[PDB]
C-alpha cells in the first residue's frame, strides 16, 4: 500500500518540475536555435547511422555473467542448510567454473577490443 | 476495485506485450519489455515471490540494456518507427489492444470465459492460503536448496554456461 | 570545443570511437598578417609578432629583432642581450606552464592549472613592470630593448625563481607518478626519429624522439 | 497599487537570480582568451561571483567574444549565439572583437563582432586585463539588475 | 619454481594474490577442526515444532519432560 | 650537455618487488596526490576582493589615452602628426589649421579605441609630451560609438587624470 | 500521515543536493588555491537559490530532430528513480523496511542507466550517442563486480535486509574484516555514478557535454539533482555497509548524527578524489574491473563463503 | 594552544567594526570583515585602509561610500569611483598616500 | 580561510539530520510511543494480527496486559 503511494508521490514531484519549467518563462522559438549542436557547424550525416561497436564480445560475456553470478546470490541462505559439505563443494565448483570461463576469455584475447 | 490489483497489473503486462510484440523499432520494443518486466515482477511479488521478481527484473534490465547497445550499434534505421510511422505496426497494435480490452470486458460481465481453457472472473485473492509460514519464506528456502539438493542441476548448468562462453568465443572469430 | 585550442575544425572519420581519418581544417584565425606587414614599416610591424604566438611574446620579438639586426649589420649592447635572454627564459617558463597545465586540463587534471596560474600571474606582473603591458609587451626592438629595468625588479625575480622550484616539485608530485596520468600517455603518439625529421618537426617533437638537437 | 509593488519585487528577484548566476561559455579565439583564463585564475576568481564556465551553449547564459572574429568563423559564431536560450547576453572584449583592432583593414577579418551578433558590453584593450574583464562582468551584472521586464509587462 | 613465482609476482601481483586466496579457501576447510561445530549448530536450530511421540511403553531414550536429563543438550554450544 | 630523461631501469630484488606490489595493491601515490590536495586545502587563497582590493600595477601602465597641458592652461599638442604617422593600426586622425592667435593647434584629434592596440608608440613619439597613455583601465562602455574618442573627450580625460599622469611621468621620465 | 513522512524524506534531500552544489564548488575552489562563491550572500549561502531560480526561468529548448516523448520521459525517470530509491535506507529506521532492500537498490541502480541511455538516444546528436554508449560500456564494466562485492560482503550479515546491518556491526566495524572489498566497493561506487575519475558521460574534454548537451535549463537541472542525490545515496549506502554506527533504540538521534557525519566525510572524500585525478579512458576502465577487480572479487567470494563454515560463525538469518 | 587566540581575534574583528551592526554592514557590503588602520578619506566619503601584515595584493583596500554624485551607491559599488590621487596609492603604484 | 566551508557543510548536516529522525518521531507518534513493529516473517504478521484483533480498538499498538484476564 505504501510503496505505490511513495512511487506516485515521487513520480508526481518529478513530473511537476517540467510543466513548471515549460509553462512559466517567456519562450521564443525560431528555426535556428533548435538545430542539433555540432560545435557551430552543421553536421555531416545523421545521428541514426550505424555506430560500429567494439566491445560486443564482452557484452555477450556480461549477458552470461549477470545471471551466472545471479545463481550465486542465494549463498547466504544456503549457509543455513543442514547439509553443509555438499553446499560448500557446489558453491566452490560454481565459482571455479566462473574463474575457468574468465581465464579462457582472457587467454584467447577475448577481452581485447576489435580494430 | 483494489482487490483486482494483480488483475490490473496483468492487464498492463499484456498491454506491454502487445506494445513490443508489434515490432515498431527495437528501442521502443526494449522500453515495452522493460515495462512488462516491471509489472511482471510486481505480479510475482504480489504472490509472495519478492526474490524471484527482483531477480528477473535485474536480469531483464541488464539484458535489455545490452540489447539497446546492440541496436544502437547494428540494427538501426535512418527513420525509426515509434508506433504510428508504419501503418501495419499501428494497425496491429490497435487490434491487439482492442482484443485485450474486449477480453477484459467479456470476463468482467459474466465472471467466466472460455478461451481454449476455461477461466473464472473473480480476483485471484481467493486462491491464497490462510495459514502462516513460520519464520521462513518458502521461496527463499526453495531456492537455497539448490546447493544442498540440486547438485546435478548445478553441475549441468555450470557446464552449459562454460560451454556457452566457449561457443561465443568460437562463433565470432572469422577464421 | 573546450578541447580544441580556440579555433580548430577536425573532421574525423571514426569507426565508432576509434579514429580512421583526421582532417584538421584551419584558417578560422587567419588574419592575413604577412600582407599588412608589407603595408607597414619595421617598427610598425614589430607589434605584429606579439600576437602570432600569444604565449611566447618576447620570443617572437627576439626572432624578428634578430632578423632585422642581421639585415641591418648591427648588434645590440651586451646588457640588452642579457636582458633579452633572461626575459626569453621567463617567456619559456610561461609557455611551458601553459602547455603542461592546459594539456593536463584536457586530459582531466584541472588542479595544476590553478596551481601554476599564480606563477603565470607573477611573471605577467614582471612583464607589466618592465614594459607596461601584461602580455603584448612590444619591449624587444631591433637594436636592443626599448627601456631599462625599473629598480628592484631583480630581487623580485630572484624570490620568484627561489619558490618556483617548489612549485615545479608540487606539479611533478601531482602528475608524474600518477598511474592514471601514465595510462593516458605511456603508449600514445609514438613518433620515430626518421618520421619526425621528414615531417618538419622541430623542438620537443625531436627531443622526445631521442634526436639531440637544440638551437 | 499593490500589483505594481508585487511585480516590482518579482522583477527584482528574477534580476537578482539571473545576475548572480551568470554561466558563460567556454569560447575563446585568441590572446584575449588567455587573459580570460587569467581572470579564471585563483587571483581574480570569477567563481566568487557565480561566474562558472559551461561547455554547451544550451546550458549557458552569456557569451564572451574573446579574440578575432574572422570571415571563416562568423557563421559558426552566429550559430553558437543562435543556439543559446533566452535571455542571452554578449560581452565583446578586446580590440579585435570590438572594431577589428590591428586587423581592421585585413581582407578576411570581420570588423567587429557587432556585425554578426548583438552586443551588450564592449570591453576595450589589447588585451583588456583580467581586472578590466571582471569590471566588465560586474557592469553587465549592474545592467541586468536595472532591467524592467515585469514592470513593462504590467504597463503594457 | 622460485624464479617463475618471483617473475609472476613482479609482473602481475593481483593474479598471485587471487590464486593464493583461492588456494587457502579451497584447502583450508578440510584442515580446520571446526566444521562439525557448524554442522551441529545448523542442525540444532529449531525451525519446526518438535512433534511428540505416542508413549507405547518402551522408549528409554526420549524424555517425558524437556527438563528431564535425557535428550540432546547444547551445553557445548553455550561453552564453545 | 644533455641528460637521459626517462631511461632509469627498475630493480628486481624481492624487497623492491614487494614494495611495488604493495603500492599496486594499496594505491600509495594516489594517497600522495590526495595528501597534496589536502595540503593545498589549508593554505591562504590568493584571491583579492575586487572592487575593494585592486591588483598591483606599475607606473608604466598603458591604459586610456589622454591629452596633457602645460602648467599655464595651454594644451601641449602642436599638431606635428608624429603619433598618427607612427600608429601601427592607424587609430589616430589629425586635422589642423592656424587658429586666431596664429598658433599651430589641432582642429580634429580622433583616436579609435577599437582600433588602438595600446602599445604606447604615440606617447613615446610625442616630442612635447602631449598625448599620454593614462593608468585608467575601467572605462568599458555599453555602445560601440562611445569608444570613438574625439578631441573633447581626450582633453576631458587629461583634465580628469592630470593629477596622476604628472606623477607617473615624474616617476618614469628618467628611464626615457 | 505517510504523506508527511514521504515529503519530509524528499524535501530535505533536495535541499541537501542544492547545498551539495554549494559545498562542491567551495571545497573544490579551496583545494585549487582559490575561493568559492561568497558574494551572493553571507559566505555564499544563497548561491544554490540563485542557480535554482535562474534555471527554472530559462527556455526549455526542445529540439526538432529529437523524439519529444522520450526526451521528456528520460529526466522524469531519472529524478523519479533518484527519489524512490532513497527509501530502504535505515536512518536508523527506514521509511520502507524491505526484506530484500539490497536487491531493490541493485535493481533500481540498474534501472537508472536507462535514463542516461534514452537521453542520449532521444536527442538526435552524435555526442549524445557517444555519451550513451560510454554509459553502456561503464555499466557492463562495473555491474557484475559490484554485485559480487555486495554478495561477498553480505555473507557475514546473514540476509539482504538493510535494517539488520546495524546489528551485524554492533560489535566491530565491517571494514576491519572486509577492507579489500571495501576499497573495491568504493571504486565501484565511484564508477557507478559517472563521477571522476570515471566521468566518461558528461565529459567536458572529449565531448562538449555528452548525453545532456541538448538539454537546456529546466530539464538539465533534473540530471544534476539526480546525480547529486545519487552520490549522497552511495555515500550513505557505503556508510551503512562498512561503517555501522552504535544504535540506541531510546535515542535514534545518536545514530542519526553518527551516520550523518560519516556520510559527510564520505562525500568530502568523493570531492577530494574528484579534484586530484585525471580522467580514465573508457576502454581502460573496461579492462580495470574485468581484469584486476574481478579475479580478486571471485577469490574473496570463495574465501568469504568458506570462512564462516571454517570457524562456526555462520550468521543467523533471523 | 592557539584555538582560543583565533576566537579572540575573531571577536576583536567583530568589535573593531563598531559593533554588531557595523560588522553586518561591512560583511554584507564588502564580504571581508578584517580591520585595518584608517589611512585616509577623500572628499566623496570613500575610506582607505592599510594592513601591511597581510600578503601582497591584500594590504590596501577601500570601503566605498553610500553617496557619490547624487547616486545611492550603498550596494552598487564601482571600481571607477576612486579619485586619481587615491588611485595611485590603491593600485600599489607608490608607497606614499 | 578553509573553515568557511564549514557553514555550508553544517547546513548539509541539517539537511541530513531532518528526514531520518523525523521518521523515528513519526514511528513514535502513530505506534503509541513505541517503535513501529517489523514483520519480516509470517509469524510476526500473525502476532500483529492477533494483537490487532485482541486489542478491541482495531489498533495493534494498544497493548492489553495481564489485568485483562480473570
Ligand atoms: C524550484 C525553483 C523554481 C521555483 C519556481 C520559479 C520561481 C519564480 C517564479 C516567478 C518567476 C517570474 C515569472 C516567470 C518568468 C518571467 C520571465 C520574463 O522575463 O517574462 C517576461 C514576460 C513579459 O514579456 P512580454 O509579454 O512583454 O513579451 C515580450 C516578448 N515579445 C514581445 C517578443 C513577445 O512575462 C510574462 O509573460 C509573464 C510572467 C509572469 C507575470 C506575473 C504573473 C503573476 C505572478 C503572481
Ligand atoms: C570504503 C573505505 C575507503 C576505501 C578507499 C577510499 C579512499 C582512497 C581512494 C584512492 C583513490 C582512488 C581513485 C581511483 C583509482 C582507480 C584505479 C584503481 O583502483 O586501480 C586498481 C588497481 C588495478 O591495477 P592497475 O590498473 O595498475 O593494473 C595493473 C595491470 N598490469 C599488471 C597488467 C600492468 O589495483 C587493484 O585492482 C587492487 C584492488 C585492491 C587490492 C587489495 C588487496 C588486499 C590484500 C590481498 C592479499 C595480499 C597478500 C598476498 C596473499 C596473502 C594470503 C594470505
Ligand atoms: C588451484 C588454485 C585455485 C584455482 C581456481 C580459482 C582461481 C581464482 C582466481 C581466478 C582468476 C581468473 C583469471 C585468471 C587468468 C589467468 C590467465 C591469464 O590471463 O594469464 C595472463 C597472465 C600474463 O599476463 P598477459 O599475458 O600480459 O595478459 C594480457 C593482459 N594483461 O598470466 C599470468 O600472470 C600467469 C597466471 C598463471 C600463474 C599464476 C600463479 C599464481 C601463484 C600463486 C601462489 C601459489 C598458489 C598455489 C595454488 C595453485 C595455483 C596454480
Ligand atoms: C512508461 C515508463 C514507466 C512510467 C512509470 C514509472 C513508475 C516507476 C518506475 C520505477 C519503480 C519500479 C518498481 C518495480 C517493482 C519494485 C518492487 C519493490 O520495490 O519491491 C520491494 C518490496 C519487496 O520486499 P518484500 O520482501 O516483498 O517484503 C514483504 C515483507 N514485508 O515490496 C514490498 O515490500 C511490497 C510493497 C507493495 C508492492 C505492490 C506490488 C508491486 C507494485 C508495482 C507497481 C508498478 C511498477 C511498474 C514498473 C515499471 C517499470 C518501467
Ligand atoms: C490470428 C493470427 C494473426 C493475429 C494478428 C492479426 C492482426 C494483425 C496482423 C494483420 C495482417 C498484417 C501482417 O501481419 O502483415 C505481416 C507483417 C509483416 O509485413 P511487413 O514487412 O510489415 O509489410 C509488408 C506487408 N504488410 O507482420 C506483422 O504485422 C507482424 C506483427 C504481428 C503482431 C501480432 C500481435 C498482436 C496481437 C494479435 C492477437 C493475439
Ligand atoms: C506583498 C509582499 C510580497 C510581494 C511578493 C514578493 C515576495 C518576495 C520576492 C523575493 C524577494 C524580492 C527582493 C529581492 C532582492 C531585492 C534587493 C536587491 O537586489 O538586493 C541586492 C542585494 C545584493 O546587492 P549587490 O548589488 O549584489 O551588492 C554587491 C555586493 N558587493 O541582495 C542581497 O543582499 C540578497 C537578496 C536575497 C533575496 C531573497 C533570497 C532569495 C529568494 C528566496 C525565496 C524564493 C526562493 C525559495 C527557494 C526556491 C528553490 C531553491
Ligand atoms: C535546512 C536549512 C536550509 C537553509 C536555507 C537558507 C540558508 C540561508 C539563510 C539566510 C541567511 C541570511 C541571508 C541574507 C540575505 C540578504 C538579506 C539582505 O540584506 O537583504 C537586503 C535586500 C535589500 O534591502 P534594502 O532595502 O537595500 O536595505 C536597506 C539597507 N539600509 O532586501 C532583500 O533582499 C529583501 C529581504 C530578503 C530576506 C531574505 C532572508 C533569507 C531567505 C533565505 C531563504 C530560505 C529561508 C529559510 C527556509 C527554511 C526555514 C523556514
Ligand atoms: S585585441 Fe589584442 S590581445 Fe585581444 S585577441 Fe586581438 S590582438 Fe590579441
Ligand atoms: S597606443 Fe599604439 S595603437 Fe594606440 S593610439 Fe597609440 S600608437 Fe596607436
Ligand atoms: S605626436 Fe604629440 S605633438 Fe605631435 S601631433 Fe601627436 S599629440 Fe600632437
Amino acid at each position: 500500500m505504501n510503496l505505490m503511494i511513495t512511487l506516485l508521490t515521487n513520480f508526481t514531484l518529478a513530473t511537476l518540475l517540467v510543466t513548471i519549467a515549460f509553462w512559466l518563462p517567456q519562450l521564443n522559438v525560431y528555426s535556428e536555435k533548435t538545430s542539433p549542436y555540432e560545435c557551430g557547424f552543421d553536421p555531416m550525416g545523421s545521428a541514426r547511422l550505424p555506430f560500429s561497436m567494439k566491445f560486443f564480445l564482452v557484452a555477450i560475456t556480461f549477458l552470461l555473467f549477470d545471471l551466472e553470478i545471479a545463481l550465486l546470490l542465494p549463498l547466504p541462505w544456503a549457509s543455513q542448510t543442514t547439509n553443509l559439505n555438499t553446499m560448500l563443494t557446489m558453491a566452490l565448483l560454481l565459482i571455479f567454473l566462473l574463474a575457468v570461463s574468465l581465464a579462457y576469455e582472457w587467454t584467447q584475447k577475448g577481452l581485447e577490443w576489435t580494430e | 476495485m483494489m482487490t483486482y490489483i494483480v488483475f490490473i497489473l496483468s492487464i498492463i503486462f499484456v498491454m506491454g506485450f502487445v506494445g513490443f510484440s508489434s515490432k515498431p523499432s527495437p528501442i521502443y520494443g526494449g522500453l515495452g519489455l522493460i515495462v512488462s518486466g516491471g509489472v511482471g515482477c510486481g505480479i510475482v511479488l504480489n504472490f509472495g515471490g519478492s526474490f524471484l521478481g527482483l531477480m528477473v527484473f535485474l536480469i531483464y534490465l541488464g539484458g535489455m540494456m545490452v540489447v539497446f547497445g546492440y541496436t544502437t550499434a547494428m540494427a538501426t534505421e535512418q527513420y525509426p518507427e515509434v508506433w504510428v510511422s508504419n501503418k501495419v505496426v499501428l494497425g496491429t497494435f490497435i487490434t491487439g489492444l482492442l482484443m485485450e480490452f474486449l477480453m477484459v470486458y467479456y470476463v468482467l460481465k459474466d465472471k467466466e470465459v472460455e478461451i481454449v481453457f476455461k477461466f473464472n472472473g473473480m480476483g485471484d485473492w481467493v486462491i491464497y492460503d490462510t495459514g502462516d509460514s513460520g519464520f521462513f519464506s518458502e521461496e527463499a528456502m526453495g531456492i537455497a536448496a539448490l546447493y544442498s539438493y540440486g547438485t546435478w542441476l548445478v553441475i549441468v548448468t555450470g557446464w552449459s554456461l562454460l560451454i556457452g562462453v566457449v561457443v561465443i568465443m568460437e562463433i565470432t572469430r572469422g577464421n | 570545443h573546450p578541447a580544441a585550442h580556440g579555433v580548430l575544425r577536425l573532421v574525423m572519420e571514426l569507426s565508432g570511437e576509434m579514429v580512421r581519418k583526421c582532417d584538421p581544417h584551419i584558417g578560422l584565425l587567419h588574419r592575413g598578417t604577412e600582407k599588412l606587414i608589407e603595408y607597414k614599416t619595421y617598427l610598425q610591424a614589430l607589434p605584429y609578432f606579439d600576437r602570432l604566438d600569444y604565449v611566447s611574446m618576447m620570443c617572437n620579438e627576439q626572432a624578428y629583432s634578430l632578423a632585422v639586426e642581421k639585415l641591418l649589420n648591427i648588434q645590440p649592447p651586451p646588457r640588452a642581450q642579457w636582458i633579452r635572454v633572461l626575459f626569453g627564459e621567463i617567456t619559456r617558463l610561461l609557455n611551458h606552464i601553459m602547455a603542461v597545465t592546459t594539456h593536463a586540463l584536457d586530459i582531466g587534471a584541472m588542479t595544476p592549472f590553478f596551481w601554476m596560474f599564480e606563477e603565470r600571474e607573477k611573471m605577467f606582473e614582471f612583464y607589466e613592470r618592465v614594459s607596461g603591458a601584461r602580455m603584448h609587451a612590444a619591449y624587444v626592438r631591433p637594436g636592443g630593448v626599448h627601456q631599462d629595468l625599473p629598480l628592484g625588479l631583480m630581487d623580485d625575480i630572484y624570490e620568484f625563481s627561489k619558490n618556483f622550484s617548489l612549485r615545479i616539485d608540487e606539479l611533478e608530485e601531482m602528475l608524474t607518478n600518477n598511474r592514471i596520468w601514465r595510462n593516458r600517455t605511456v603508449d600514445i603518439g609514438v613518433v620515430t626519429a626518421e618520421d619526425a625529421l621528414n615531417y618538419g618537426f622541430s623542438g620537443v617533437m625531436l627531443r622526445g624522439s631521442g634526436i639531440q638537437w637544440d638551437l | 497599487s499593490r500589483g505594481e509593488y508585487v511585480v516590482a519585487k518579482l522583477d527584482d528577484l528574477i534580476n537578482w537570480a539571473r545576475r548572480s548566476s551568470l554561466w558563460p561559455m567556454t569560447f575563446g579565439l585568441a590572446c584575449c582568451a588567455v587573459e580570460m583564463m587569467h581572470m579564471a585564475a585563483p587571483r581574480y576568481d570569477m567563481d566568487r561571483f557565480g561566474v562558472v564556465f559551461r561547455a554547451s551553449p544550451r546550458q549557458s547564459d552569456v557569451m564572451i567574444v574573446a579574440g578575432t572574429l574572422t570571415n571563416k568563423m562568423a557563421p559558426a559564431l552566429r550559430k553558437v549565439y543562435d543556439q543559446m536560450p533566452e535571455p542571452r547576453y554578449v560581452v565583446s572584449m578586446g580590440s579585435c572583437a570590438n572594431g577589428g583592432g590591428y586587423y581592421h583593414y585585413s581582407y578576411s577579418v570581420v570588423r567587429g563582432c557587432d556585425r554578426i551578433v548583438p552586443v551588450d558590453i564592449y570591453v576595450p584593450g589589447c588585451p583588456p586585463t583580467a581586472e578590466a574583464l571582471l569590471y566588465g562582468i560586474l557592469q553587465l551584472q549592474k545592467k541586468i539588475k536595472r532591467e524592467k521586464r515585469l514592470r513593462i509587462w504590467y504597463r503594457r | 619454481v622460485a624464479a617463475f613465482l618471483k617473475n609472476v609476482w613482479a609482473k602481475e601481483p593481483v593474479l598471485v594474490a587471487s590464486f593464493a586466496i583461492a588456494g587457502l579457501a579451497v584447502i583450508l576447510p578440510t584442515l580446520s577442526p571446526y566444521t562439525k561445530y557448524s554442522l551441529m549448530i545448523n542442525r540444532a536450530t529449531p525451525y519446526n515444532y518438535p512433534v511428540p511421540l505416542r508413549d507405547d511403553g518402551n522408549m528409554p531414550d526420549v524424555p517425558s519432560h524437556p527438563q528431564d536429563p535425557q535428550g540432546p543438550s547444547l551445553e557445548w554450544l553455550k561453552r564453545l | 650537455t644533455y641528460k637521459y630523461v626517462n631511461l632509469r631501469e627498475p630493480s628486481m630484488d624481492m624487497k623492491s618487488v614487494t614494495d611495488r606490489a604493495a603500492q599496486t595493491l594499496l594505491w600509495t601515490e594516489l594517497i600522495r596526490g590526495l595528501g597534496m590536495t589536502l595540503s593545498y586545502l589549508f593554505r591562504e587563497p590568493a584571491t583579492i576582493n575586487y572592487p575593494f582590493e585592486k591588483g598591483p600595477l606599475s607606473p608604466r601602465f598603458r591604459g586610456e589615452h589622454a591629452l596633457r597641458r602645460y602648467p599655464s592652461g595651454e594644451e601641449r599638442c602642436i599638431a606635428c602628426k608624429l603619433c598618427e604617422a607612427v600608429c601601427p593600426a592607424q587609430a589616430i586622425t589629425i586635422e589642423a589649421e592656424p587658429r586666431a592667435d596664429g598658433s599651430r593647434r589641432t582642429t580634429r584629434y580622433d583616436i579609435d579605441m577599437t582600433k588602438c592596440i595600446y602599445c604606447g608608440f604615440c606617447q613615446e613619439a610625442c616630442p612635447v609630451d602631449a598625448i599620454v597613455e593614462g593608468p585608467n583601465f575601467e572605462f568599458s562602455t555599453e555602445t560601440h560609438e562611445e569608444l570613438l574618442y574625439n578631441k573633447e573627450k581626450l582633453l576631458n580625460n587629461g583634465d580628469k587624470w592630470e593629477a596622476e599622469i604628472a606623477a607617473n611621468i615624474q616617476a618614469d621620465y628618467l628611464y626615457r | 500521515m505517510f504523506m508527511i513522512n514521504v515529503l519530509t524524506l524528499i524535501i530535505p534531500i533536495l535541499l541537501a543536493v542544492a547545498f551539495l552544489t554549494l559545498v562542491e564548488r567551495k571545497v573544490l575552489g579551496y583545494m585549487q588555491f582559490r575561493k568559492g562563491p561568497n558574494v551572493v550572500g553571507p559566505y555564499g549561502l544563497l548561491q544554490p537559490i540563485a542557480d535554482a531560480i535562474k534555471l527554472f526561468i530559462k527556455e526549455p529548448l526542445r529540439p526538432a530532430t529529437s523524439s519529444i516523448s522520450m526526451f521528456i520521459l528520460a529526466p522524469i525517470l531519472a529524478l523519479t528513480l533518484a527519489l524512490t530509491m532513497w527509501i530502504p535506507l535505515p536512518m536508523p529506521y527506514p521509511l520502507i523496511n524491505m526484506n530484500l532492500g539490497v536487491l531493490f537498490m541493485l535493481a533500481m541502480s540498474s534501472l537508472a542507466v536507462y535514463s542516461i541511455l534514452w537521453s542520449g538516444w532521444a536527442s538526435n546528436s552524435k555526442y549524445a550517442l557517444i555519451g550513451a554508449l560510454r554509459a553502456v560500456a561503464q555499466t557492463i564494466s562495473y555491474e557484475v563486480t559490484l554485485a559480487i562485492i555486495l554478495l561477498s560482503v553480505l555473507l557475514m550479515n546473514g540476509s539482504f535486509t538493510l535494517s539488520t546491518l546495524i546489528i551485524t556491526q554492533e560489535q566491530v566495524w565491517l571494514i576491519f574484516p572486509a577492507w579489500p572489498l571495501a576499497m573495491m566497493w568504493f571504486i565501484s561506487t565511484l564508477a557507478e555514478t559517472n563521477r571522476a575519475p570515471f566521468d566518461l558521460t558528461e565529459g567536458e574534454s572529449e565531448l562538449v557535454s555528452g548525453f545532456n548537451v541538448e538539454y537546456a535549463a529546466g530539464p538539465f537541472a533534473l540530471f544534476f539533482m539526480a546525480e547529486y542525490a545519487n552520490i549522497i545515496m552511495m555515500n550513505i549506502f557505503t556508510t551503512t555497509l562498512f561503517l555501522g554506527a552504535f544504535h540506541n533504540p531510546y535515542m535514534p538521534e545518536l545514530y542519526t548524527i553518527n551516520f550523518t557525519i560519516k556520510s559527510l566525510l564520505l562525500s568530502i572524500t568523493f570531492l577530494w578524489i574528484r579534484a586530484s585525478y585525471p580522467r580514465f579512458r573508457y576502454d581502460q576502465l573496461m579492462h580495470l574491473l574485468w581484469k584486476n577487480f574481478l579475479p580478486l572479487t571471485l577469490a574473496l567470494c570463495m574465501w568469504h563463503v568458506s570462512l564462516p563454515i571454517l570457524l562456526s560463525s555462520i550468521p543467523p538469518q533471523t | 594552544m592557539e584555538l582560543l587566540q583565533v576566537l579572540k581575534r575573531g571577536l576583536q574583528q567583530v568589535s573593531g567594526h563598531g559593533g554588531l551592526r557595523g560588522y553586518l554592514r561591512v560583511l554584507f557590503r564588502a564580504n571581508d570583515v578584517r580591520v585595518g588602520t584608517l589611512v585616509g578619506e577623500d572628499k566623496y566619503g570613500n575610506k582607505y585602509y592599510e594592513d601591511n601584515k597581510q600578503f601582497f595584493g591584500r594590504h590596501r583596500w577601500v570601503i566605498y561610500t553610500t553617496e557619490m554624485n547624487g547616486k545611492n551607491t550603498f550596494w552598487d559599488v564601482d571600481g571607477s569611483m576612486v579619485p586619481p590621487e587615491w588611485h595611485r596609492w590603491l593600485h600599489c603604484m607608490t608607497d606614499d598616500p | 580561510m578553509w573553515f568557511e566551508v564549514l557553514p555550508g557543510i553544517a547546513v548539509m548536516g541539517v539537511c541530513l539530520f531532518i528526514p531520518g529522525m523525523a521518521t523515528a518521531r513519526i514511528h513514535r507518534f502513530s505506534n503509541g510511543g513505541r517503535e513501529k513493529r517489523v514483520a519480516h516473517y509470517s509469524y510476526q504478521w500473525y502476532l500483529m494480527e492477533r494483537d490487532r484483533r485482541v486489542s478491541g480498538v482495531n489498533r495493534y499498538y494498544v497493548s492489553k496486559g495481564l489485568e485483562n484476564i480473570d
